[PDB]
């Protein structure tokens, strides 16, 4: 149905080479879900393939494809992590928008420290990425870095990017409640000692930030530390 | 089915935590009905987006 597509997916160079040549009117064809071919070559990693499109998007601007979710051929590759695929995609003519956000509000910050990409989150940023970006949730890129514990990731978000740490959620949650309901003590920490955190902002349910460690050992050890 | 790799399923747990192991599994199943309609065999971010959606409220 729609076979360029699926040949990006299943990394066909041979097969997408063919395709476009005989219909060139396929390279931008949005399939079921808003995405054209270079979503998913990018989706699946196919360095060739996602070359070869580029190669025929000099004058694209990947903003203006947005797949039904709102994400854009940026948004994936931050998400699926690979550096050079995300240099690729940035160094042309135009720019990606780093602030761009999906349906959801969120942007490729968000995506690529939620799934722990050091080095794409500190390329989004070193380029001006901002790490404040609010998504529909009130959460930033920091909230999700201490849901997975990256100390790694905490550092580089308020360090380099100065991130805003006590920002509260929907659910009345800085970052700090997301570090200790996930039985991140250490995270936590870091962000009191060292980033001034503060653990007395009390969430919708009345709740301290030690009030939800997952865990009373977690919130012994944060306690016993800050 | 499957996530594709790009999907964010650890972005729904984060925002009401809280949510029992049936809830999770409601939405998993409800996502990937949403992808049977699309006639894919991989299930995308507005599937998991979707399911949350009408499984939490």
């Amino acid at each position: 149905n729609y076979p360029l597509h699926q040949a990006c997916m299943e990394n066909e160079f041979f097969k997408v080479q063919e395709l476009l040549h005989s219909k060139p009117s396929l390279l931008l064809q949005k399939d079921q879900d808003g995405r054209i071919p270079l979503h998913w070559s990018v989706s699946f990693q196919a360095h060739e393939i996602t070359s070869f499109l580029l190669s025929k998007m000099e004058n694209v601007n990947l903003d203006d494809y947005p797949d039904d979710s709102g994400w854009t051929p940026f948004h994936i590759a931050c998400s699926v992590g690979n550096l050079e695929v995300v240099k690729s995609l940035y160094d042309r003519p135009l720019k990606p928008d780093l602030n761009k956000i999906t349906n959801q509000g969120v942007t490729c910050l968000h995506l690529a420290v939620g799934k722990k990409w050091f080095e794409v989150s500190q390329f989004l940023i070193e380029n001006g990425a901002s790490v404040r970006i609010k998504d529909k949730f009130n959460q930033i890129p920091l909230h999700r870095a201490a849901s997975v514990g990256s100390l790694k990731l905490i550092e580089l978000l308020c360090g380099l990017g100065k991130s805003a740490v006590n920002w509260q959620d929907k659910q009345g949650w800085t970052p700090l409640f997301h570090a200790l309901a996930e039985g991140h003590g250490d995270a936590a920490v870091l962000l009191v000692e060292k980033y001034g955190a503060e653990y007395d902002l009390v969430d919708n349910k009345g709740a301290k930030a030690e009030d939800v460690a997952l865990n009373e050992q977690v919130k012994k050890f944060f306690l016993n530390n800050v | 089915m499957s996530l594709a790799p790009e999907a964010d399923l650890d972005s729904l747990i984060i925002r009401n935590d809280s949510l029992s192991g049936a809830v999770i599994a409601a939405i998993m199943q409800e996502a990937g009905l949403r992808a049977v309609r699309k006639n894919r065999y991989v299930i995308l971010q507005s599937d998991l987006e979707e399911a949350y959606a009408t499984q939490v409220k």
